[PDB]
């Protein structure tokens, strides 16, 4: 095929991974036992799933958490049969919200079977594109073991692509004070390897389920379901194949103008309560309008005071090319949308024709046509500066550093990673300058 | 770059510490796998780093950090030369009722042990020999000073005496005054080849991946009427090791490296504490700080830092941290 | 990280260990004899954190009980849930310390220490993912302080990568008979600052004050306090006996709590306040719960936090209430008193909620506070101590038992630098 391989690390990455493959099975039509009614035991979905012998369609995913409580739910849940059991790899002592225990002490002893098993998945394929890594920016497991894991995947698989799905931490459900440290570290070490990192502000997801779903204290469940829906919008152009959708690797090329500038703000269109019923479907024009409201955004930032460098729209459901073009006309000049003087102000659109299947009892009101926009804007730097502030107070007094150094790492790695962060911010500046 | 330069030379300032830096040359490993030399020294006063940077747009450029110091030793000068300006003008101190010291700060592979522990013409041996050549001199013998020496290691956050074959020693304070290294065997010497003997007692009694894995303190003590008069310490520390350089796991090697970087962290925060004066400098943070307390804030104390740095591009991160703290030292 | 091995020694320490195992053996649903008599399975998802399993529905408390006084063990057998303790785990000396630190550290405790280390050994040889070690004791006496600190040192040098947690109590001339206590205290601190990870501080002065002013008990008995401490213990162990994302294991617990390696002295506090066997008809709400458990009238150590600043806090609420109400009152206390929090550490207060409430309450709230005001507790002792070591009273006890005498002024310089460390991070703005 043109296969892919998903990887899910840490509490967040594993739970959100379960929501993701949940939705994958729903949309593509598979029951928790791994059987499909329509297939013949080389299709658009045979990139994310492999066929066994008895038509037991099985994912191409490796799950890892250093403390097996979060993966044991997989082997007790409805999909315990779905998985090849050898790729539900678990440790013993959780990294304890400590990056250095991921990157050095704990991860070293497990990485080798992690990659013998990822190997066991890669030998199944005939032409693998890249790996999809799902992890959190916060917890020790997902930061450390992903930084190292990528440092290894770049050795064993240099030619291949590597797409990050990253979970910016929200103070409301933050389970640690040292979240800035972990985030800055794993961004620093992961940058030169990863090709494209989709960022998810947990704060933003919380606000979404505060407004449009009207949940007062949304559980981790609600958030994982919503994020899963968005990820399904992004991957849908990989998992289906009409004459009107192009590869995510086709317009990945257009989203990343510079090697270090590979963070596309995402935006997802209709988000409405299934409880708060009585609803008129939205036109292509209305959801294309919503794709520019900071409410329906993924990261907490403000693109109106920032410049654009690209724009992608992945529509799914009922969409005619002319509807898209007209909506794009209504949006083009009527708004204060700005491009850098070195970039064509063009849009590429992936029309996928499968509707958005929501969740049984999933408080996502099912809809007929949706759009997910990937905008590579310079205002995303906000989310970095929100980090480097919460950082540069603590690191100003070196508070909490003694743990990370106490599990192997030096101090100078901090001043280096931070200096590199400020460098990245000044790069998101240098993008904005013009010429004459 | 490199050549096509160096017209201007060095007119410095008044310091509170003799801060100096040594550059070691590349070896067979960094040359076979052709690493690059990114440190140059044109005058005995200027350390230049050629930080290889890259703009956002992949245009390679050079961030040319310049670091003036007390003295800059390049990739040639032997232990003699380093001793002559780092430790030698410090022998004067201890004879004149003084308490001097000497640092070996750098990264693992920068050459601290080779400058202190030789191979065996190290600054231990050389400083001792200049102690016993001046004690011959007429106006120094007219003091009848009895010479002693100690040699002990901090490892795993505890103190062991190398002359007394790895015996555990406590560390106490009491009445301010001094930090009393309780239990320390203090061996009397009266000639240079006594000192060489104690030296190769400790150098081989040390814990040892063929590198000095413990903090070495080598004292040369003076006692007139038995009461303390002089104390010159010579210190070979472990280097600040990366962590990003993965040791081959090992249950005790990670203990060692972690404790090393934690002691060096405490020391480092005490540097950045004195540089701006926090009225509570955190010296009771680690055993190492608890020691160097009087090496810094002693009443009649002098001291010297011999910094060491590798010249390879791979080391440049470490190198810049070491030089940056050596700059924040010069006060 | 799962298994936690628990140990109690000294009069006070054994006592409070008993009260602990009482309230938590009821909350987990274990009967006095040792069979599961619960209702909800919420009490068994993380039961393995404090009990080994003898096959046959026998929950053996992974615990060890020690004393140099041969008596003590009697108070165990009369402990209503005391038969559940494993036979081998009873290791009791027969000399007795009599309020002497050096007798417990360099003398007789030096003899029984290796007897305890073997039972600890065979306790760790049967643990899947051994978390760390959790101890209970007292500081003003003889056995607990000394033998405790020695034990911590040897465990530390045999288990360096396991968390070191200690629940220590304080002497004060309001409950302590003798006055050899401002010595054993400073010694114990000298070892704790250098060998432990976490440390919870309980002041006898605070428990007397609460028993007299609030509970109106003019004549405070010695169990009236053990009640008050066991409650707090259940409150701060909730995060380790029940499931939840926040404060899962002890490593995580110290991570969001320990900004600097030495500063690790907490000031627990509980709301509401009750006497023994007296339930709450007008059981407390939420704004009074959080408005009390951050005031000083419910704290467990004689330290007014309003004088200092909070470094970190971990609030825990138990029962069934509203989540939004919880987090809202938390941040309300935070920002209406942002003048009491180091603004250079943000997101510093972490609050979780557990379903099962404590016994006798329907809604409760525990407090854990690493404040800069804790130095007031250490400026008091270094005053009862510098006023007795400048006079050298009773020094033939310790010094005449193999102790250095300067291992005292060592502890005075150590604690008098610690005080300067808590005062350091009290006025450092985010410049
Ligand atoms: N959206 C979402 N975020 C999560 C979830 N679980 C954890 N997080 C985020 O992750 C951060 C904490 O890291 P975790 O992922 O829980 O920790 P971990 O990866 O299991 O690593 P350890 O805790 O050391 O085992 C918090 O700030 C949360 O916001 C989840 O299920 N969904
Ligand atoms: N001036 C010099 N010229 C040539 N080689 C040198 C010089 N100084 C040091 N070296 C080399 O540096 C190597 C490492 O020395 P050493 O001081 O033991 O490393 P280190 O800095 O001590 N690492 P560590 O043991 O953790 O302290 C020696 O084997 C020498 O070959
Ligand atoms: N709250 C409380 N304090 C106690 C108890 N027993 C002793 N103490 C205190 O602990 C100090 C030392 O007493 P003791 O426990 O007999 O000494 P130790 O066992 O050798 O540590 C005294 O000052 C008492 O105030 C107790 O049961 N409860
Ligand atoms: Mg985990
Ligand atoms: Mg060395």
């Amino acid at each position: 095929m043109r296969e892919c391989i998903s990887i899910h690390v840490g509490q967040a990455g594993v739970q959100i991974g379960n929501a993701c493959w949940e939705l994958y099975c729903l949309e593509h039509g598979i029951q928790p036992d791994g059987q499909m009614p329509s297939d013949k035991t080389d299709d658009s979905f045979n990139t994310f799933f492999s066929e066994t012998g008895a038509g037991k369609h099985v994912p191409r995913a490796v799950f890892v958490d250093l403390e097996p409580t979060v993966i044991d739910e997989v082997r007790t849940g409805t999909y315990r049969q779905l998985f090849h059991p050898e790729q539900l790899i678990t440790g013993k002592e959780d990294a304890a919200n400590n990056y250095a225990r991921g990157h050095y002490t704990i991860g070293k002893e497990i990485i080798d079977l992690v990659l013998d098993r990822i190997r066991k998945l890669a030998d199944q394929c005939t032409g693998l594109q890249g790996f999809l890594v799902f992890h959190s920016f916060g917890g020790g497991t997902g930061s450390g073991f992903t930084s190292l894991l990528m440092e290894r995947l770049s050795v064993d698989y240099g030619k291949k692509s590597k797409l990050e799905f990253s979970i910016y931490p929200a103070p409301q459900v933050s389970t640690a004070v040292v979240e800035p440290y972990n985030s800055i570290l794993t961004t620093h070490t992961t940058l030169e390897h990863s090709d494209c990192a989709f960022m998810v502000d947990n704060e933003a997801i919380y606000d979404i389920c505060r407004r449009n779903l009207d949940i007062e204290r949304p559980t981790y469940t609600n958030l994982n379901r919503l994020i899963s829906q968005i990820v399904s919008s992004i991957t849908a152009s990989l998992r289906f194949d009409g004459a009107l959708n192009v590869d995510l690797t086709e317009f990945q090329t257009n989203l990343v103008p510079y090697p270090r500038i590979h963070f596309p703000l995402a935006t997802y269109a209709p988000v409405i309560s299934a409880e708060k019923a009585y609803h008129e479907q939205l036109s292509v024009a209305e959801i294309t309008n919503a794709c520019f409201e900071p409410a329906n955004q993924m990261v907490k930032c403000d693109p109106r005071h920032g410049k654009y460098m690209a724009c992608c729209l992945l529509y799914r459901g009922d969409v005619v090319p002319k509807d898209v073009n007209a909506a794009i006309a209504t949006i083009k000049t009527k708004r204060s949308i700005q491009f850098v003087d070195w970039c064509p102000t063009g849009f590429k659109v992936g029309i996928n024709y499968q509707p958005p299947t929501v969740v049984p009892g999933g408080d996502l009101a099912k809809v007929q046509r949706a759009v997910c926009m990937l905008s590579n804007t310079t205002a995303i730097a906000e989310a970095w500066a929100r980090l480097d502030h919460k950082f540069d107070l603590m690191y100003a007094k070196r508070a909490f550093v003694h743990w990370y150094v106490g599990e192997g790492m030096e101090e100078g790695e901090f001043s280096e990673a931070r200096e590199d962060m400020a460098a990245l911010e000044k790069d998101y500046e240098e993008v904005g300058v013009d010429s004459v | 770059f490199r050549g096509s330069l160096d017209y201007r030379p060095l007119p410095i300032d008044e310091h509170r510490i003799c801060v100096c830096v040594r550059k070691r040359p590349l070896n067979k490993k960094e040359t076979q796998m052709k690493d690059l030399d990114v440190i140059t020294i044109p005058s005995k006063d200027v350390v230049m780093v050629h930080e290889p940077k890259q703009k956002v747009d992949l245009t390679r450029y050079l961030e040319n950090q310049t670091f003036r110091f007390d003295y800059a030793f390049d990739d040639s000068a032997p232990n003699e030369m380093v001793y002559r300006f780092t430790a030698r003008p410090l022998v004067e101190t201890i004879f004149e009722r003084g308490m001097a010291t000497c640092f070996a700060y750098g990264q693992t592979g920068s050459g601290k042990t080779h400058t202190m522990g030789g191979d065996s013409k190290g600054i231990y041996a050389l400083a001792a020999r200049d102690v016993f050549l001046m004690l011959k001199k007429p106006n120094y013998k007219k003091l009848e000073l009895q010479v002693y020496a100690t040699f002990f290691e901090i490892y795993s956050g505890k103190v062991f005496d190398l002359l007394n074959r790895k015996t555990k020693l406590r560390v106490l304070e009491d009445g301010k005054q001094q930090v009393q290294v309780v239990g320390l065997q203090e061996r009397e010497v009266k000639c240079v080849e006594d000192v060489l003997k104690l030296i190769d007692i400790g150098n081989s009694c040390r814990t040892s991946a063929h590198s000095s894995r413990s903090h070495a303190v080598f004292q040369i003590i003076l006692r007139r009427k038995g009461k303390l008069h002089g104390k010159f310490s010579l210190i070979d520390l472990a280097g600040n090791e990366r962590g990003a350089d993965t040791s081959s796991a090992d249950r005790q090697t990670r203990l060692e490296g972690a404790e090393i970087n934690k002691s060096l962290l405490a020391l480092k925060e005490c540097i950045r504490a004195l540089g701006r004066n926090k009225p509570h400098t955190p010296f009771r943070a680690s055993k190492l700080t608890q020691v160097l307390r009087d090496s810094f804030i002693g009443e009649n104390s002098r001291t010297c830092m011999i910094a060491t740095i590798s010249p390879g591009m791979a080391s440049c991160e470490n190198t810049l941290n070491t030089l940056r703290y050596a700059n924040r030292v010069k006060e | 990280m799962r298994e936690i091995v628990h140990i109690q020694a000294g009069q006070c320490g054994n006592q409070i260990g008993a009260k602990f195992w009482e309230v938590i053996s009821d909350e987990h649903g274990i009967d006095p004899t040792g069979s599961y008599h619960g209702d909800s399975d919420l009490q068994l998802e993380r039961i393995n954190v404090y009990y080994n399993e003898a096959t046959g529905n026998k929950y053996v408390p992974r615990a060890i009980l020690v004393d140099l006084e041969p008596g003590t063990m009697d108070s165990v057998r009369s402990g209503p849930f005391g038969q559940i303790f494993r036979p081998d785990n009873f290791v009791f000396g027969q000399s007795g310390a009599g309020n002497n630190w050096a007798k417990g550290h360099y003398t007789e405790g030096a003899e029984l220490v290796d007897s305890v280390l073997d039972v600890v050994r065979k306790e760790s040889e049967s643990c899947d993912c051994l978390q760390g070690f959790q101890l209970t004791h007292s500081l003003g006496g003889g056995t607990g302080s000394g033998m405790g600190t020695l034990l911590i040192s040897k465990i530390r040098e045999e288990y360096p990568d396991r968390i070191m947690n200690t629940f220590s109590v304080m002497p004060s001339p309001k409950v302590s008979d003798t006055v050899v206590e401002p010595y054993n205290a400073t010694l114990s601190v000298h070892q704790l600052v250098e060998n432990t990870d976490e440390t919870y501080c309980i002041d006898n002065e605070a428990l007397y004050d609460i028993c007299f002013r609030t509970l109106k008990l003019t004549t405070p008995t010695y169990g009236d306090l053990n009640h008050l401490v066991s409650a707090t213990m259940s409150g701060v162990t909730t995060c380790l006996r029940f499931p939840g994302q926040l404060n899962a294991d002890l490593r995580k617990l110290a991570v969001n709590m320990v900004p600097f390696p030495r500063l690790h002295f907490f000031m627990p506090g509980f709301a509401p306040l009750t006497s023994r066997g007296s339930q709450q008809y007008r059981a407390l709400t939420v704004p009074e719960l959080t408005q009390q458990m951050f005031d000083s009238k419910n704290m467990m150590a004689a330290c007014d936090p309003r004088h200092g600043r909070y470094l970190t806090v971990a609030a825990i609420f138990r029962g069934r209430m509203s989540m939004k109400e919880v987090d809202e009152q938390m941040l309300n206390v935070q920002n209406k008193n942002s003048s009491y929090f180091v603004e250079w550490i943000p997101n510093n207060v972490k609050t979780a909620v557990c379903d099962i409430p404590p016994r006798g309450l329907k809604m409760s709230a525990t407090f854990i506070g690493n404040s800069t005001a804790i130095q007031e507790l250490f400026k008091r002792i270094s005053e009862q101590f510098t006023a007795m070591f400048r006079r050298k009273a009773f020094l033939h006890w310790y010094t005449g038992e193999g102790m250095d005498e300067m291992e005292f002024t060592e502890a005075e310089s150590n604690m008098n630098d610690l005080v300067s460390e808590y005062q350091q991070y009290q006025d450092a703005t985010a410049d």
